[PDB]
């Protein structure tokens, strides 16, 4: 909880440095970690003395109310959250049969709560974009498990619903939530933004292949939160913009201006402007790696004239599995970008006559 | 309560919503019907009818102190930055005749638009009264509200300036 | 109800009140003694005139209208 | 005490209006009841409490004539955005003659990130103004979240609205209009008889929006001051600011 | 059947083919549960 | 997932496999002219049941 406000800043701190032309990057105001509710998790009869099936009907309202993140009156949510798996505490006195029950039931409240705090830490800016809509396409599942527990609450209410039934109704999103709670794990230890975030999820996808049931989970996760990293790409690739606001993007932008500015003798441009990093490569595209560096570097010295240059049609990309069809989209907007800028060199700024007057 | 709200909100006070010269269309009373809370929401809506009286009562003695042509302009034109908020209180009561369950919070909703535009024009009414502005200085506190930022009031504020050029294009038309 | 406002009379009882005794005139009506009145009439029963100076009668109720707000906007109609 | 009675006043929290078995008893901190039920609460109340920072920040911002025709349409779009959460709410009064969905745990979960974004905009926009105020709105654009990044962006078109008016008017139009300091020019005056162009127009560098680069301002600057010494003596625009500007450069500068 | 699932989807050595018949071991469970959910319906069935 | 191995081994050509699951297993450290002669064996074990020996000698 205290030690996450380290690494906020810690990471922030990189970015401010990195980039200087975009200043006072964002942050939130401090109460939106510091407040607890804004996050989703924070007369008992004694239950000894009832007869079995008003037990039932009793833990099913406070499971009911556990899936949501809040409380019940008999099952408490353990506040420790050490590392990062969450634990349950039943009340001691139950029925040995349901205190069973309720823990083959209550997995998806410990596979919720992480996943509501990984939505809540990981949205903050610092992180990148790539990790924000992670947890913005996580977040409209947690939605649809609210909505599945409305019902569920509507058939409470009629008095036709038993543990056994709850049981049946929450498997599918049993492995929804399991799939999310391990792959929000994964995420947050490695430490893992950018693309490093997005190698991830290709190598979850490979995972599970025939399964289907988490692969369409999976194929739509990164489907929505590959939509920003493959927007910084787009716009790399078919222009010489690189945004990035965070140091996020694999290619990077150094600041050589300050030494090379007459001569450029470091020919920085060329040499060590648009450099690349290698630890947030997507790993999809380690094939295409120096081609990409190579193919916007070209786009930005065309850019950098004023003579505007815009790809014949834009295509937009989009996470795919099975199929590199991003490979020959790289391609295609790599020779058109080589035919742009060695064109605009020796049209514009033609190279051959200085070469000759030199 | 929701024809007095509807017309209380309008000229006529009412018992519920007593009218007095501290402060206007003030209703204080322990209700059972209403829920103890509502009246919070109620005296928050009820800024909104007790600047309609103010203005009211301001357009009643127009149309020593403060005279002119120009306070027989700016109130005509402070009519009709007011039609709308008559036509909408009409509307409200039509769907309330009908729908039996719907409370209070429409009315908030619906004349939550006038919360913009009415108190902000309130501060260009008062003006005028404690500085008397009486002559051809009134275009000048219309124009320089009428800059403004809050779009609501900075397009009411416009309908009622141009009036004022009305007369102005008329008097340095005559002249001319 | 919403279409029977001030008929519920349980704020004024309480403390111990005595009710007056109103004519409980409907609202529809209302709007045609209006009309005639607005028109050349004389001796409505709503609008009692006393010595040329139209006046709301004393005692008018509604259904859906408290006795203070309809004795205010019937007074503003009988000043025109 | 029971559920239907948190029910009945646990929907005016949302506008802000203190219940009767929920109030905000300790001032700063969120509203308190006075079990698992008392917990579903304050989660269903913190929407009331970003309610209330948005919206007392925008009845008092909105009367301050000073804070400037930047930050007044600021304030008119958080309104306008109230507006439409009280549709949602309205809806909520008429549905109560179950409508127990965890107590709203559904319905108040849209509206719920998009008051946590502007209760966060408000106070990552306090003390700034003009210019640095849409600095911070075109600021808060930069999360790859695209419910909120949409939501932002039009905030932004709203309240960046009269920047660009000052922006196309003060190049176009020829004069600048701005009482308070709402724009990244400072125009002096002084007597200006042969020293006229050289110093009555000055680049203030508080004011400059952060979605425009120095040269732009300057090369706007120059623009400005050419159609107006003409009279008086003689994505962070969708990338249109460098097509637009540099043209009426061109054109302003010749023909000055 | 259900000691293999759960063990089996905890290693991803268990293989990617594997895991496509520990997922096809799971949607012949599921009915087995629902079957289950009928006959407690009916309890209140010998 | 035994017949989408088998689907793009063929039509597309990719080999992807971390886990030693489909019958050809490619050997790596081969980027000479040997990818031919070696880099590829028809592993006698993991070849499926509903395909014979000249079935899967042609996929190879």
């Amino acid at each position: 909880l205290q030690q996450s406000l380290e690494l906020k800043r810690k990471m922030l701190r990189d970015k401010q440095n990195k980039k200087n032309s975009g200043q006072h990057l964002p942050i939130f105001p401090a109460w939106v970690y510091e407040r607890p509710a804004l996050i989703g998790d924070f007369t008992a009869l004694p239950i000894g003395t009832l007869p079995l099936a008003s037990q039932e009907s009793a833990v099913v309202e406070d499971l009911l109310y556990v899936l949501v993140g809040v409380d019940g009156r008999y099952v408490s949510a353990q506040p420790l959250a050490g590392r990062q798996s969450r634990t349950f505490l039943v009340d001691p006195n139950l029925d040995l049969s349901i205190r069973e029950l309720v823990h083959r039931i209550l997995p998806v409240a410990a596979s919720y709560s992480a996943v509501t705090r990984f939505i809540e830490e990981k949205s903050s800016f610092e992180y990148g974009q790539v990790n924000h809509a992670l947890a913005a396409a996580m977040r409209t599942l947690v939605k649809e498990h609210l909505i599945l527990v409305s019902q569920l609450e509507q058939l409470h209410r009629q008095g036709l619903l038993s543990l056994q039934k709850l049981w049946f109704y929450i498997q599918p999103a049993m492995r929804t939530m399991d799939i999310l709670a391990s792959l929000a794990t994964s995420v947050d230890k490695g430490e893992c933004l950018g693309g490093s975030t997005l190698s991830l999820l290709h190598d979850r996808s490979f995972s599970y292949t025939g399964d289907s049931q988490a692969q369409e989970l999976c194929l739509y996760l990164t489907k929505a939160a590959s939509a920003p990293y493959f927007e910084v790409l787009e716009k790399w690739i078919y222009r010489g913009i690189i945004h990035d606001p965070y140091s996020e993007f694999m290619v990077e932008e150094h600041e050589l201006r300050k030494e090379r500015i007459q001569e450029d003798y470091n020919d920085k441009y060329w040499d060590q402007r648009y450099t690349i990093v290698q630890q947030q490569i997507p790993s999809f595209l380690q094939k295409m790696a120096d081609k990409i560096l190579s193919t916007g570097k070209y786009l930005n010295v065309v850019r950098e004239c004023g003579h505007d240059v815009t790809c014949p049609v834009a295509k937009e990309i989009i996470y795919t599995l099975k199929e590199r069809a991003y490979v020959e989209q790289i391609e295609k907007a790599f020779n058109y970008a080589s035919k742009v800028l060695l064109d605009f060199l020796m049209e514009e700024k033609e190279l051959v006559a200085h070469l000759r007057s030199i | 309560m929701i024809h007095e709200l509807l017309l209380a909100l309008s000229g006529y006070p009412g018992s519920i919503f007593t009218w007095n010269k501290r402060s206007g269309l003030q209703v204080s009373q322990d209700f059972p019907f209403l829920h103890p809370s509502e009246t919070s929401v109620l005296n928050r809506l009820c800024r909104l009818g007790t600047d309609y009286i103010r203005f009211t009562e301001f357009i009643e003695q127009y149309t020593g102190g403060l005279h002119g042509i120009y306070l027989r302009a700016f109130c005509t034109g402070l009519d009709s930055v007011l039609q709308p908020y008559r036509q909408a209180l009409l509307d409200l009561e039509q769907e309330f005749l009908g729908d039996p369950h719907l409370s209070i919070s429409h009315v908030n909703y619906f004349l939550d638009q006038f919360q913009l535009l009415f108190p902000s024009v309130m501060v260009v009414v008062e003006q005028i009264k404690s500085q008397k502005i009486h002559g051809c200085q009134i275009l000048e506190t219309v124009y320089k509200h009428s800059c403004g930022g809050l779009p609501p009031v900075r397009s009411a504020l416009e309908k009622i300036l141009a009036v004022c050029h009305g007369v102005m294009y008329k008097q340095l038309s005559a002249w001319m | 109800n919403l279409a029977a406002v001030w008929d519920q009379h349980l704020y004024s009882s309480d403390p111990l009140y005595v009710p007056d005794d109103r004519v409980l005139v409907t609202e529809t009506q209302v709007i045609r003694e209006t009309l005639w009145l607005l028109s050349g009439v004389k001796k409505l029963f709503i609008f009692q005139l006393i010595d040329g100076k139209v006046t709301v009668r004393n005692n008018i109720i509604v259904t859906h209208l408290t006795h203070s707000c309809l004795r205010s906007v019937l007074e503003q109609i009988a000043a025109y | 005490i029971t559920e239907a009675a948190l029910v009945r006043d646990i929907l005016y929290v949302f506008q802000g209006i203190d219940g009767k078995n929920i109030k905000m008893n300790n001032t700063e901190n969120c509203y308190k009841v006075e079990r698992s039920l008392r917990d579903t609460a304050v989660r269903l109340s913190e929407l009331g409490w970003l309610h209330n920072k948005i919206r007392r920040y925008t009845d008092q911002r909105s009367l301050d004539r000073s804070f400037g025709l930047v930050g007044q349409s600021f304030c008119a779009a958080l309104h306008q955005e109230l507006r439409e959460y009280y549709r949602l709410l309205s809806v909520l009064h008429s549905q109560l003659q179950s409508l127990t969905l965890r107590r709203l745990l559904v319905w108040t979960y849209d509206p719920k990130i998009r008051l946590k974004t502007l209760a966060a905009l408000v106070d990552h926009c306090q003390g700034r103004k003009g210019g640095e105020l849409a600095s911070a709105v075109h600021a808060y654009t930069k999360t790859g979240d695209p419910y909120m990044r949409s939501l932002v962006q039009h905030i932004l078109s709203l309240v960046s609205h009269p920047v660009l008016s000052f922006l196309y008017r003060w190049i176009y139009d020829g004069e600048l209009e701005d009482t308070y300091h709402e724009f990244f020019v400072a125009s002096d005056p002084t007597v200006k008889t042969d020293r006229l162009w050289h110093d009555k127009y000055t680049l203030r560098k508080s004011m400059i929006p952060s979605f425009m680069t120095m040269d732009q301002s300057r090369k706007v600057l120059l623009i400005g001051k050419s159609i107006n010494f003409l009279h008086q003596v003689c994505t962070d625009l969708e990338n249109a600011f460098q097509g637009k500007i540099d043209a009426a450069y061109f054109e302003t500068s010749k023909y000055l």
